[PDB]
């Protein structure tokens, strides 16, 4: 599954 | 005179440098920021006009915490240097949790209380960081110590309702999502919820607006029941039924964490 960062 | 007191390394992302203090090669971090991209300013107990991410940093650097602390600033003419510390060796949580997919439980309770007393220092200093996540924490490898950075996004804690948000949408309550408005301290407990869920199951709950306001919470690993009841009452829909940071650090996941050294030597080394 694919995780990821998140910008602001 | 910065360019004459600090050495400047590499980027360390984005803009933060690697640093040395030439005056006694002390690592440090050289953050710049434009000003024509600060939207927050705020006034110094010297009347000076500095972007809020200064006035927050002074307010939480004062003595021993797990804050990345600000030791310098310096201003330019389209955009402020700010000094902080760097720890070496060190791993942000992001990276960590994604090479080495959910942590043990034990490893989790200890990462999670270090946050909580590193937040509880912010709001005791009178400052809410509200983008409380794994890649706004680092950790020092060799002491076991964690460390918040990024209050580009934080503000001033009041106890009235704040209608403004820039932090990370997927750590962002449901009220926020459903009203644009939030209280602080139950917004963070939100945010500290879903970064403990990350840190056992290897990623964050929700991703899309419908899962953060449906308030149900699949665990796809493996979860103690205490472990799960703690994050299911952090994730509450209503942010008066989530837990304050005393009954948090008060329930019975949370009795008998490591020491940072026991964590470090345990776990990291
Ligand atoms: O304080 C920050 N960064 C850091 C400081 C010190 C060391 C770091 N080591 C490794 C990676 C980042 C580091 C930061 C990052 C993003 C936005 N605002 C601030």
């Amino acid at each position: 599954r694919k995780r990821r960062r998140h910008p602001s | 005179p910065l360019e004459s007191q600090y050495q400047v390394g590499p980027l360390l992302g984005s803009s933060v440098y690697s640093g040395i203090r030439v005056s006694d090669n002390l690592p440090v971090a050289i953050k710049h920021v434009e000003k024509d991209r600060i939207s927050d300013w705020g006034e110094l107990p010297n009347g000076t006009r500095v972007p809020m991410e200064v006035v927050l940093l002074k307010k939480v650097s004062s003595g021993f915490s797990g804050v990345i602390r600000l030791l310098d600033w310096f201003e330019r003419p389209d955009s402020f240097v700010l000094i902080l510390e760097r720890p070496e060796p060190v791993q942000d949580l992001f990276d960590f949790i994604t090479e080495r997919g959910a942590l043990q439980e034990e490893l989790a309770r200890s990462f999670f209380w270090q946050v909580l007393e590193a937040v509880r220092h912010c709001h005791n200093c009178g400052v809410l960081h509200r983008d409380i996540k794994d890649e706004n924490i680092l950790i020092d490898l060799n002491r076991g110590e964690l460390k918040l950075i990024d209050f580009g996004s934080g503000a001033l804690l009041k106890d009235t309702v704040y209608t403004d948000f820039d932090g990370t949408r997927v750590y962002s309550p449901p009220e926020w999502i459903r009203y644009h408005r939030y209280h602080g301290r139950s917004a963070a407990v939100w945010s500290l919820g879903i970064l403990l869920y990350d840190m056992v199951c290897g990623d964050i709950p929700f991703e899309h607006d419908e899962e953060i306001i449906g308030g149900q919470v699949f665990f796809r690993q493996r979860v103690s029941s205490e472990c799960q009841h703690l994050i299911r009452w952090c994730l509450a829909l209503r942010p008066s039924d989530r837990p304050t940071f005393e009954e948090i650090q008060n329930h019975p996941w949370m009795q008998d964490v490591l020491l940072p050294q026991e964590t470090a030597e345990i776990h990291l080394h």
